[PDB]
RNA sequence: GGUGAAAUUCUUGGAUUUAUUGAAGACUAACUACUGCGAAAGCAUUUGCCAAGGACGUUUUCAUUAAUCAAGAACGAAAGUUAGGGGAUCGAAGAUGAUCAGAUACCGUCGUAGUCUUAACCAUAAACUAUGCCGACUAGGGAUCGGGUGGUGUUUAUGACCCACUCGGCACCUUACGAGAAAUCAAAGUCUUUGGGUUCUGGGGGGAGUAUGGUCGCAAGGCUGAAACUUAAAGGAAUUG
């Protein structure tokens, strides 16, 4: 009987400056009040979100991304990246039968001092002017393709702070460079990263923190 | 502008539920179900009371003051039927017919590399 | 690979077993590319990489113990250390680092 | 021409009625 | 005596591969055996994409869909799929329509 | 200090209070589990041999 | 010759003690008596002195392990999983 | 058709065959002329070669091996031997 | 909670649901097929190490070194046994509320052995490549796995695909001239116009895979294995109500 929309605070999340426009929801959490009020104390709360409407754009249900509150201060309170993943209907709509399926999966030390484990999904096709119904492969270029993908995954980080490997994410670069990097047996194919995810943050970096704010 | 919120929309056999939240995840707003109107025990999965479920947490948010929300469909999952329960679609149907803005739907239903073996033994239920 | 190339080794080259030969070798000068276990005693290992440092020569730390790298060099018995003092037929000592 | 689909299931899969005087009363 | 070519299932040299469930009843059953049949419609009811469309922006943005292959058994699949026709002679069929 | 230790290791000859210079599991082949923090307040929940 | 069938080390006990006893004290005692290898010894040299201490006659020391046998299966898998955690902390 | 000159069968149905099923087996195989570019020498070797064919002076590479034929991957001298 | 209907059960001591974090052991979805490998039983996460192996190419090498087998050995699903470890889920026993009157039926919940692994043991068992082993032959058509050969080849001058041939293999459709009791079979054919070579099985059904003996196993049972006495039929394919 304690009725607590009334009790309960408007805070509005702010996403980080390497990014387009970052003003991306508000949060009903809890009173700000004394005795040890909860509103600077939260310090973890995490929010999924679209890159598509982050962006303003308009034609991508795919590819949504989470973040993790850090710090609160004006009621408006700033995140910071905490991982990124696809949505079901763009991978199950890629899978289907009477074709193979390519997975890698690197965890890597990046510049900065975090780990973190990315993923690599791919398919194939066929070439035109075919006749073959399923275009299977040999089970050694699936071997040589993970080989120089986790080696290209691993080659974009340990170099590319998180900061800007997020900024060289979200336009798709590594997907167009793996595309032309293995040409020589696909000239285009469908790759994706779908998976991102962190383990080890060491320590807050209010310095950096605060200078990418927005 | 407009302010969201997270369904969390369950539908399973012999119940159908919907749990309103934050964006975030931690806080609530407003936990009804369909099986809190016709008791029963029967029907506790109907269009009927997901409608009537839909239409009380649709109050609960209009009073409260949210206006737009992501719905997030569930089943059993992991080993489970893995199908959306009947209710499901008529509850989202009387959220939209509510005037709440809607948007960034998508299934969220647990599946495994798989493990943890179904019961009903090697031949099932045998009925 | 290393144990087909040290085979090649112990047929065309030069080679000695042991800390005491090895020691002798590298106090020498005629001696370059010492193997050495990976369970010797660190005390040991130490002192022979401290030597090698003086000589000027090359250090390769082989992945197995004892046994194995006796297998490896085809003796039936623990050896700890190897020392090429030649190798006139192979490309092991260039190819190895 | 094999015959092995008549070799799993359908005359043994317990050997204790092969050891039967262990544990059966 | 002699029902079918292919008796149980598309076992041509291969002995013993997995078992699976089935959906309705659970029951253990091989791969291959009864139907493992395609469920791709959608995540909509009686249409109502228009209720969809006012009622969001950039209307519904996806067309989502449901993805999965449910494997039946015997004793649940004529019982839940209806085909009405099981002769002899079309015991050979490959076409759904 | 089991504080500074990450969850599910496995430690033995545990401190109950700090200072007692060790209290649980030192019989042989005992040990004991360490299965959440609480960093506020700061705590730890532990596991013993007899669950 | 081989003398004994199938008691071996338990002979000494004689008719007594029932069997299934005195086979699970076979099952201990071979393992207590027997030797085993340390890679810093790289021979098989190690003898037990007592309950949980043995003894590596080359590299010439001694370690903490089982009572009847050098190492245990639970010893193993805390090794294991701390090579685990310490190379998380690290990294 | 199942009736013909089995005394000389003809030319495109005695080639496309495998080598054994043959009237008569024999080879697909045969030697080559191979000038190294290093050095003068205009030397023999097998068609489907084995392990690294090299000059006898200026030694640097003729052939590389495969399943089948082999390769001596730039253009220099394969005629007949 | 779970059902066609229920209850047994949990819960305002805050259940159910929801967000993060962690542990446990287990498994490896979707990709997964008229796909592949293996002597069988059987084998689907990544990488690395250890050895192994078929097919293909061959103008390399040995020159009958070979085919099949008693006996004697290797391997041998699951369920079980011994001792330990572990024990997340399912769950032979077992406790529980209800339905067709009851349920010791089916069902809902819980749950011991087990389900995992370590070193051994058991080894006959509804385990058909839809048919012991090795060798010659006899119709057509297509698809496909691993090679090998060539191209106005197509595609950024082999790079990736197509066309044609060929060896080996798993299978599929038709037709059987031959065979079969029929189902049906490219082997179950080339068999009274009866003979390429080799190993093992059965003479009506029950009694009976039971007695008795041997032998094996951690075990009056594995493997081997009768009779007395019996009825007149059992049995297989196919037609018709
Ligand atoms: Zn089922
Ligand atoms: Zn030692």
């Amino acid at each position: 009987v304690v009725d607590p929309f009334t009790r309960k605070e408007w805070f509005d999340i702010k996403a980080p400056s390497t990014f387009e426009n970052r003003n991306v929801g508000k949060t009903l959490v809890n009173k700000s009040t004394g005795l040890k009020s909860a509103s600077d104390a939260l310090k973890g709360r995490v929010v999924e979100v679209c890159l598509a409407d982050l962006q303003g754009s308009e034609d991508h249900s795919f590819r949504k991304i989470k973040l993790r509150v850090d710090e609160v201060q004006g009621k408006n309170l700033l995140t910071n990246f905490h991982g990124m993943d696809f949505t079901t209907d763009k991978l199950r709509s890629m899978v289907r039968k009477w074709q193979t399926l390519i997975e890698a999966n690197v965890t890597v030390k990046t510049s900065d001092d975090y780990v973190l484990r990315i993923f690599a999904i791919a398919f194939t096709r066929k070439q035109a002017n075919q006749v073959k119904r399923h275009s299977y492969a040999q089970s050694s270029h699936i071997r040589a393709i993970r080989k120089v993908i986790s080696e290209i995954l691993t080659k974009e980080v340990q170099g590319s702070t998180l900061a800007q490997l997020t900024s060289k994410l979200i336009p798709e670069v590594i997907n167009k460079e793996i595309e032309n990097a293995t040409k020589d047996i696909f000239p285009l194919q469908n790759i994706h990263v779908r998976k991102v995810k962190l383990l080890k943050q060491p320590k807050f970096d209010v310095g950096a923190l605060m200078a990418l704010h927005g | 502008s407009q302010v969201f919120g997270v369904a969390r929309i369950y539908a399973s056999f012999n119940d159908t539920f919907v749990h309103v939240t934050d964006l975030s995840g931690k806080e609530t707003i407003a936990r009804v179900t369909g099986g809190m109107k016709v008791k029963a025990d029967r029907d506790e999965s109907s269009p009927y009371a997901a409608m009537l479920a839909a239409q009380d947490v649709a109050a609960k948010c209009k009073e409260v003051g949210i206006t737009a929300v992501h719905v997030k469909i569930r089943a059993t999952g992991g080993t489970r039927t893995k199908t959306p329960g009947p209710g499901g679609q008529a509850a989202l149907r009387a959220l939209a017919r509510s005037g709440l803005r809607i948007g960034r739907i998508e299934d969220v239903t647990p599946v495994p590399s798989d493990s943890t073996r179904k019961k009903g033994g090697r031949r099932g239920r045998r009925l | 690979s290393i144990n087909q190339k040290l085979a090649l080794v112990i047929k065309s080259g030069k080679y000695t077993l042991g800390y005491k030969s090895t020691v002798k070798s590298l106090r020498q000068g005629k001696s370059k590319l010492i193997i050495i276990a990976a369970n010797t005693p660190v005390l040991r290992k130490s002192e022979l990489e401290y030597y090698a440092m003086l000589s000027k020569t090359k250090v390769y730390y082989f992945q197995g113990g004892n046994n194995e790298l006796g297998t490896a060099v085809g003796k039936l018995f623990r050896v700890g250390v190897v020392s090429i003092l030649e190798a006139g037929d192979s490309d092991i000592l260039t190819t190895l680092a | 021409m094999r015959a092995k689909w008549r070799k799993k299931r359908t005359r043994r899969l317990k050997r204790k009625r092969r050891k039967v005087r262990a544990r059966s009363k | 005596p002699k029902k079918r070519a292919s008796n149980g299932r598309n076992k041509k040299g291969r002995g013993h591969v997995k078992p699976v469930r089935c959906v309705n009843c659970s029951k253990s059953i091989p791969k291959d055996k009864a139907i493992k049949r395609m469920a791709i419609r959608n995540i909509v009811e009686a249409a109502a994409v228009r209720d969809l469309s006012e009622a969001s922006v950039y209307p519904e943005y996806a067309l989502p869909k449901t993805y999965n292959k449910l494997h039946y058994c015997v004793s649940c699949a004529i019982h839940a799929r209806i085909v009405r026709v099981r002769s002899r002679e079309d015991r050979k069929n490959r076409a759904p329509p | 200090p089991l504080g500074s230790v990450p969850e599910g290791t496995i430690v033995s000859n545990v401190e109950e209070k700090p200072g007692d210079r060790g209290a649980l599991a030192r019989a042989s082949g005992n040990y004991v589990i360490i299965i959440g923090h609480n960093p506020d307040e700061n705590k730890t929940r532990v596991r013993l041999p007899s669950g | 010759a081989k003398r004994t069938k199938k008691v071996g080390i338990t002979g000494k006990y004689g008719v007594r003690y029932g069997s299934s006893l005195r086979r699970q004290v076979k099952k201990l005692e071979i393992q207590q008596h027997a030797r085993y290898d340390c890679s810093f010894c790289g021979k098989k040299t190690v003898k037990r002195g007592a309950a949980g201490i043995w003894t590596c006659s080359c590299c010439k020391k001694t370690v903490a392990g089982g009572a009847y046998t050098v190492s245990t299966a639970a010893a193993a898998t805390v090794r294991s999983t701390i090579r685990r955690l310490r190379e998380m902390v690290e990294a | 058709v199942l009736v013909q000159d089995l005394l000389h069968p003809t030319a495109a149905s005695e080639a496309r065959k495998h080598k054994l099923k043959t009237l008569v087996q024999g080879p697909r195989s045969y030697f080559l002329d191979v000038k190294c570019p290093g050095c003068l020498n205009i030397t023999t070797v097998f068609s489907h070669a084995q392990t690294a064919v090299t000059c006898e002076s200026c030694s640097t590479i003729l052939c590389t091996p495969t399943g089948g034929k082999a390769k001596l991957s730039e253009g220099t001298s394969f005629r007949r031997k």
